[PDB]
DNA sequence: AGGGGGGGGGG
DNA sequence: GGCCCCCCCGGC
DNA sequence: CCCCCCCCCCTTTTTTCGGGGGGGCC
């Protein structure tokens, strides 16, 4: 019904088995492998694992870059093996009670389709098994509410095989899949695992395709089969020659732009070839701009993460690495100013190309050059939450001191503290376990709690650490003590926190 | 006194691809898929004024000829484009039974699609590789980044360029021509100048001119359409002396009712945009910009601040 | 107009419709000279929805060629319920239909609307249905059918069908305790609607979820008497007979 | 409003109602009256300062298009109202769409100060203004042009007001005069015009001022004195004295000097570095760099100034400044 | 930039 | 159909 | 089974109003 000639070429020329897939071939032979052995996994209870590993995981999780071939390898290993493919895609709502009603009641059920097909067939043991595909997994949207959790719950409880397709998985929303699922990464194809299907398609279509300038197309489409033959398919229809002598403005024209990733932003910001006059002249300050755009939440961070850890090659004549490092460090400082007004009531979002400029561009182009190590994340977030939990426990101990201490919290830990360790602490070192009874009459002139004493203990710093004397301690002066706290009642200063 | 005429811009709006101008290889190929039929899905990426609604408009009614009502979806920011319509409505066009001929499809146009949500164009996907068959798929947008990589992946890609002044030109002397309206090279320089290759702002300056004067000329044109302020700024920024620059900003800039958060955003760009000038002074001079517009946004938007950041200009300058 | 099928009232074709409106969403009709032929399955590929109506059920029937109408349960049901139950209703199809046309007509206050429902694309071809062998057959009216399968709906998601020898039982164990139905055969001169008759050939055991199940049963007040095929290892069966033609639904049993 | 027009304030109260009463823009007057005139009229973007009659100007149009019920013809929607996706998409198609109830025409919509819109209003708007152009017309009126998206600036054609010249300004002072029997000197003309700055608002809000300063306005004549004494403005004599101080007198005398200058009439630092940079701008320097570091000085000083601070040392940092600065000049 | 991992060639 | 609530961009 | 090019891919979360979208109660 549908004429040959009226089809997309990447319908026309999809592979029909898994032998016509280009590239990655030892994933497809590891997911034909497992859908080849999931019965017996299954006669196992999922518990023997084989020598490939593959014999405890009753879902996989394919990922890949675009354009690969995740969907259509899947979609051809669960033909090959007889089983009844099912479908879940992002253009269907896929949220936690459309699923509750959904997929469950078919992940534990035999299919009609299947066996009023396969009736009259022999030895197709699988026709009648469902096989669940969910595609685009990264697509779910706020329009689709829990349905990580309800996917992550079904590769556990799965009674049928599962196989899960994205696009991106070191995203946090993948955390759930860390250790449920059987992974399964798909590489970008290399030049020479699609010329020989290329050609066939030149030839089909009779349009000349020089052979030398096949690679450019692959770095111009950057791994993505779909996108090159789709090229193709344009430029033939009205030049029927693909030789050197338009490959570059071909290239040049249909050039795939992808944001960097936070890591590849750092490592090409603090690149000194950029910032050379020949350089320069290639990515220019708008290209750089861009760049910080591309994660601007994430950019700034890395940059002064990072700045410390290059050997410059832009340093002025006489400048020192030192100097070049204090400039930067006062930009970035700037910047943070910029930054802060930017969040501020007024909203200046308009504000956002100049901290481009303060926070990523400028200080790296005063320590560009080479990586002196590995380019390390922006351990700020940690020391941010860390220093978050520690105020709201020195809130929590300042407000069940209050009734006693006049002081705030800053001179609680920068004063007091010490002089309490004095009392809570060193007599435990002294006299052992006859330091219980002080301890816990302090603790009652104090209103403190035996959570408050692990919190008070654990703020000290410097070579005053107390965690290897806590520990030295002997077990049994703990013991007495924890029994002597918990036998008597205590004084509450705050009623229901 | 109330029966509007109709502007230019719509009524000289092409109607068939050969009167657009302006980006030949992608015109010709358009026509080509267009007589040959086999229409791919596409993205139309350029800047505002091009021709990238019309061309895509024209192709479509060429292809569908009488089914153009009933074989074409059109969607644009105007109208709601949610997670939920997109998941409903286009999928039933999709899924629609029409009758074309042989060599026709059904067509999707999703204008201004830069603005869609991502999860309406990740819900897209298998819309669009499922019914490949029957419904095909045609974005126009003004920047391609917003467009995310899987939807990019399976349409071809068309980026417009820029319409060189030739092409500007012949489309005016075909307008006047067709309206007999009596014009100047002079005239006709200065609104192909002042336009900045946007065909669309062209004809208005067009209309406008011989709308309120009658006559073409370079006076006419400029009485109405200032220079684009982009270039006093760079004018400026580049003066040899502290004086010429002060005096361009008191005289094109300042007296003509540009507000001075406008003079340095235009600052700002130029600054961004300067290649004569070297990477390291042009970060100098975005600083000394970027202070004096946080300076602006507190409050203080005074002449004095902008004179005082030109002076901090051309001492870094120096 | 090649297909022109006229109801003496659009109440019929609407029961007949919304009996099966909630466990589909697209359906395939075939039009024949032999009167109308439909196939529908459902999202997750478990329950088959089969129908068919014969030429006795339409005052008027004209078909000069098969044809055929892919449609969708929630277009089709909001058109009827635009109209009224107690109106002529007229399906005409034409050559080539991209769409078809429903006429309510009312003759008394000369009230004539029209309605165009547009077709839609279905690949999927229709599963050649053969006549099984089935092991157990039972025939019990619809009433307590669905009365026993809504009750064990809220004690079990999943419910096993037992059949022996004089003996049939829905096993609902779950998480409200173990309740069961047993029901043997009964034969009642004075209503003959109410006759449980069993035509025991080999032991059947077969567990059916529950939300199949209720679905299925939603067409109880459509018919009057269910008759319930099982087999070894088999869809079961489940026949609603109709006036001229009947509805059938296959659901396929859950493993182990 | 309440009573009578007399009671509005002297901004409201002479506002413009037809537009040969706009002054100091001929050419967008002339323009406009052309296109309504004849049926050609663009879509309209109105672009200037505060205080020019853009608003008027829009009012004045709509009103001779329409007619005297032109309040009930068009859809004025300024930032005081909600503006959002939901209402471009809904109340503005439907406006642009459906045909005039009162009386045949054509569909006025007016967005004033559109630069406090959303970009995905603006976006929106895009397609309801290139698809009802034959029966809707769209004015937008802006005071700064880079809140506009290109998309928006690309359909619509550019006016731009510029500020009032000083003929206007006469003019106006002149009807003001007549209507209010009131007499002005021509010194008190010309300083109202030099702190004017070409906003009308000003003009009337200062003459209101002097006219309510006046001990009995029958048989009384505003003079510059009087203007300055309402607006508090620092007399050109006084900056005149304090510049010469400081230019040419000693450290001592030189802030005696502006000490008694300020105290004199309670006279503001801002105002007097403000009349300092005007008649320096004037000075015809030998060296560059000692008008940069008068600039810079004079910006720092005036930032700090509003922040607030102390006011004894900014005048001594202002003195400091102007010093060094000439020192230069040698 | 540093380290891990997959696939073609040599052994 | 209407609140109420939660998550997410924000420059050119 | 063991070793050597050639390249690809991963190393990772906090945020001040105002507006928009999309889900859940009712
Ligand atoms: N290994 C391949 N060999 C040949 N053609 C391929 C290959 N991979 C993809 N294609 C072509 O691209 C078309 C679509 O491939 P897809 O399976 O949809 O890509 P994908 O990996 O699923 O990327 P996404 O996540 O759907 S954007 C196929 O019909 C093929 O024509
Ligand atoms: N290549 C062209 N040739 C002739 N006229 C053009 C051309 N491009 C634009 N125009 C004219 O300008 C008018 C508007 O063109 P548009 O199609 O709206 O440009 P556009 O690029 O689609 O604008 P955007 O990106 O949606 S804001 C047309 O009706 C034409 O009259
Ligand atoms: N050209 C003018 N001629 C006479 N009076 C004017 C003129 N312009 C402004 N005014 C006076 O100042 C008052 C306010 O004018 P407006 O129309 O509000 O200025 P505007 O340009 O609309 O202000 P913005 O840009 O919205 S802050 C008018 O009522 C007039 O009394
Ligand atoms: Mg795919
Ligand atoms: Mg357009
Ligand atoms: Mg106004």
């Amino acid at each position: 019904v549908v004429r040959e000639e009226d089809k997309l070429w990447t319908v026309k020329y999809a592979p029909t088995n898994l032998q016509q897939v280009c590239g990655n071939k030892g994933s497809v032979m590891k997911l034909k492998n497992w859908l080849a052995n999931w019965e017996n996994s299954k006669k196992n209870s999922f518990k023997h694992a084989g020598k490939d590993g593959s014999g405890v995981f009753r879902a996989a999780m394919l990922y890949g870059p675009p354009g690969i071939g995740k969907t259509t390898a899947a979609h051809l290993v669960a033909q090959e093996l007889g089983y009844d493919i099912l479908e879940q895609n992002a253009s269907d709502v896929r949220s936690k009670t459309l699923l509750n009603a959904g997929v469950k009641n078919a992940l534990d059920n035999m299919s009609v389709v299947g066996y009023f097909k396969h009736n009259e067939e022999a030895q197709n043991l699988n026709g009648k098994h469902f096989v669940i595909i969910m595609d685009e997994v990264d697509g779910m949207s706020g329009g689709d509410r829990g349905g990580v959790g309800q996917l992550a719950q079904f590769c556990r409880k799965t009674s049928t095989p599962l196989i899960l397709i994205c696009n991106e998985r070191n995203l946090p929303k993948m955390r759930p899949f860390d250790r449920v699922c059987l992974d399964i990464q798909f590489r970008r194809p290399d030049a020479n695992s699609i010329k020989s299907r290329l050609m066939t398609i030149a030839i089909r279509e009779k349009f000349k395709l020089d052979p030398n300038v096949i690679d450019r197309l692959i770095q111009t489409t950057r791994g993505d089969i779909r996108q090159v033959i789709n090229l193709l398919s344009t430029i033939s229809t009205t030049t029927k020659t693909i030789n050197h002598e338009n490959i570059n403005e071909i290239s040049k024209a249909w050039e795939k732009n992808i944001a960097l990733k936070p890591f590849d932003i750092a490592h090409k910001m603090l690149d000194g070839q950029i910032y050379s006059d020949i350089g320069s002249r290639n990515f220019t300050l708008n290209d750089k701009i861009a760049l910080y755009f591309d994660d601007f939440d994430f950019t700034p961070l890395m940059i002064q993460e990072n700045y410390l850890s290059t050997r410059p090659s832009v340093l002025k004549p006489g400048q020192s690495h030192l100097e070049a490092v204090a400039e930067a460090a006062n930009c970035i400082s700037l910047g943070d100013i910029v930054e802060k007004k930017i969040r501020s009531s007024e909203q200046l979002w308009s504000l956002l190309p100049l901290h481009a400029v303060l926070s990523s561009v400028y200080p790296a182009s005063k320590v560009a050059g080479h990586m002196a190590g590995r380019i390390n994340f922006t351990a700020w977030l940690g020391q941010n939450s860390k220093s978050a939990k520690y105020y709201r426990l020195l809130q929590e101990i300042h407000y069940h001191t209050r009734l006693g201490t006049s002081t705030d919290k800053i001179g609680l830990r920068l004063d007091y503290l010490p002089t309490f360790r004095k009392r809570l602490l060193d007599p435990f070192l002294k006299q052992g376990a006859d330091a219980i009874s002080s301890v816990i009459e302090v603790m009652d002139d104090y209103y403190l709690t035996k959570e408050d004493w692990d919190s008070i203990m654990e703020f000290f710093v410097g070579p005053d650490v107390t965690t290897a004397i806590i520990k030295k301690i002997p077990a049994t002066v703990k013991s007495g003590f924890t029994r002597k706290y918990n036998s008597m009642t205590h004084p509450v200063a705050i009623y229901r926190t | 006194t109330l029966s509007l005429q109709l502007p230019w811009v719509e009524k000289y709006r092409p109607q068939v691809l050969s009167d657009i101008v302006g980006n030949k290889e992608t015109i010709d190929r358009l026509q080509q898929i267009a007589k040959d039929g086999n229409m791919p899905h596409m993205i139309i990426s350029g800047m505002p004024g091009i021709g990238k609604t019309t061309s895509v408009h024209c192709l479509a009614h060429e292809l569908l000829g009488r089914s153009y009502a009933d074989g074409v979806l059109e969607l644009n920011a105007s109208d709601d484009r949610g997670i939920d319509v997109v998941r409903n409505q286009i999928k039933h066009f999709a899924q629609k039974k029409l009758h074309l001929p042989p060599g026709k499809h059904k067509i999707v146009i999703l204008d201004e699609a830069d603005s869609m949500t991502a999860g309406a164009q990740q819900a897209l996907r298998r819309t669009m590789e499922l019914y490949s068959n029957s419904t095909r798929f045609a974005f126009a947008c003004n920047q391609s980044n917003k467009i995310i990589e899987p939807l990019q992946s399976r349409c071809a890609i068309l980026r417009y360029s820029k319409l060189s002044d030739e092409d500007v030109l012949k489309r005016l002397l075909q307008i006047i021509k067709l309206e007999d309206v009596k014009y100047t090279n002079d005239g006709l320089e200065a609104i192909i100048f002042t336009a900045e290759g946007d065909m669309r702002q062209a004809i208005n300056n067009l209309q406008s001119t011989v709308a309120g004067h009658g006559l073409v000329n370079a006076d006419n044109v400029f009485k109405i359409v200032d220079s684009p302020h982009p270039l006093i700024v760079k004018k400026m920024l580049l003066a040899s002396n502290l004086e010429d620059s002060i005096q361009i900003l008191r005289t094109d800039l300042w007296k003509k009712g540009y507000s001075s958060i406008d003079i340095v955003t235009t600052s700002f760009r130029v600054t961004k945009n300067l290649a004569q000038v070297k990477e390291s002074v042009r970060l100098e001079m975005i600083k000394e910009i970027g202070l004096t517009h946080m300076r602006i946004l507190e409050g203080v938007g005074t002449y004095l601040q902008l004179a005082s950041m030109l002076a901090k200009i051309h001492k870094l300058n120096n | 107009s090649m297909l022109e099928a006229k109801f003496e009232e659009a109440s019929l074709f609407k029961r007949i419709i919304d009996g099966f409106k909630d466990c589909v969403q697209l359906v395939n009709f075939q039009c024949k000279e032999d009167g109308i032929i439909a196939q529908a399955v459902d999202d997750s590929r478990v329950l088959l929805v089969s129908l068919e109506i014969g030429v006795e059920a339409f005052q008027e029937y004209r078909c000069d060629h098969p044809v055929t109408l892919g449609m969708d349960l929630t277009s089709l049901s909001k058109i009827l319920r635009c109209g009224n139950n107690t109106d002529t209703l007229t399906l005409i199809a034409d050559n080539t239909p991209d769409s078809i046309i429903l006429l309510f007509e009312d003759t008394k206050k000369d009230r004539i609307a029209e309605y165009s429902l547009k077709l839609m694309d279905i690949d999927a071809d229709f599963l050649k249905i053969e006549e099984l062998q089935y092991d157990s057959t039972l025939s019990l009216p619809s009433s307590e059918f669905s009365k026993i399968v809504r009750d064990l709906s809220q004690l079990s998601d999943s419910i096993n069908i037992m059949i022996t020898k004089e003996t049939i039982k829905f096993v609902a164990d779950g998480d409200i305790g173990s309740g069961s139905v047993i029901i043997k055969p009964f034969v009642d001169m004075e209503h003959p609607e109410t006759s449980i008759k069993l035509e025991m050939d080999q032991p059947v055991d077969l567990t059916f979820g529950a939300k199949y199940l209720l679905d299925i049963i939603k067409g109880s007040s459509l018919s009057d008497r269910v008759g319930i095929r099982l087999s070894s290892e088999a869809p079961a069966l489940f026949q609603f007979d109709l006036k001229s033609g009947f509805l059938q639904f296959f659901l396929a049993p859950k493993f182990n | 409003e309440k009573r009578s027009k007399e009671n509005l304030p002297w901004v409201e109260k002479y506002r413009p109602e037809t537009l040969d009463e706009v002054y100091g823009q001929n050419e967008v007057i002339t323009t406009v009256r052309k296109f309504v005139d004849e049926g050609k009229l663009p879509h309209l973007l109105f672009y200037g300062p505060p205080g020019t009659g853009k608003t008027s100007t829009i009012v004045a149009l709509a009103r001779e298009i329409y007619g005297k019920n032109y309040s009930n013809m068009v859809l004025e929607l300024n930032a005081s109202d909600d503006r959002g996706i939901d209402v471009v998409r809904n109340q503005i198609k439907d406006f642009a769409s459906t045909r005039q109830i009162f009386s045949k025409g054509f569909k006025l919509i007016i967005l004033d100060e559109a630069d406090a819109m959303t970009n995905a209003a603006q976006n929106a708007l895009r397609r309801v203004i290139e698809r009802y152009t034959k029966n809707t017309r769209f004015c937008v009126l802006a005071n700064y042009a880079h809140k506009l998206t290109p998309a928006l600036l690309s359909r619509c054609t550019r006016f731009r007001f510029q500020p009032l010249p000083q003929e206007a300004i006469e003019r106006r002072i002149a009807n003001v005069l007549v209507h209010e029997k009131l007499k002005l000197s021509p010194n008190a003309e010309k300083a109202l015009i030099e702190l004017s700055n070409g906003d009308m608002r000003r003009v009337l809000n200062v003459l209101q001022s002097c006219k309510a300063t006046l001990d009995n306005p029958d048989e009384d004549e505003i003079s510059d004195d009087v203007i300055y004494e309402c607006c508090g403005a620092p007399r050109p004599s006084d900056l005149k004295a304090v510049l010469k101080s400081i230019l040419e007198d000693d450290w001592g005398t030189a802030h005696y000097t502006l000490n008694k200058v300020r105290s004199a009439k309670g006279l503001a630092l801002i105002d007097l570095i403000e009349g300092i940079v005007k008649i320096l701008e004037d000075y015809e320097l030998q060296n560059e760099e000692t008008r940069v570091h008068l600039l810079t000085k004079l910006a720092d000083i005036e930032y700090s100034i509003s922040k607030g601070g102390n006011d004894q040392i900014q005048g001594s940092a202002v003195i400091g400044a102007i010093k060094a600065s000439f020192e230069n000049e040698t």
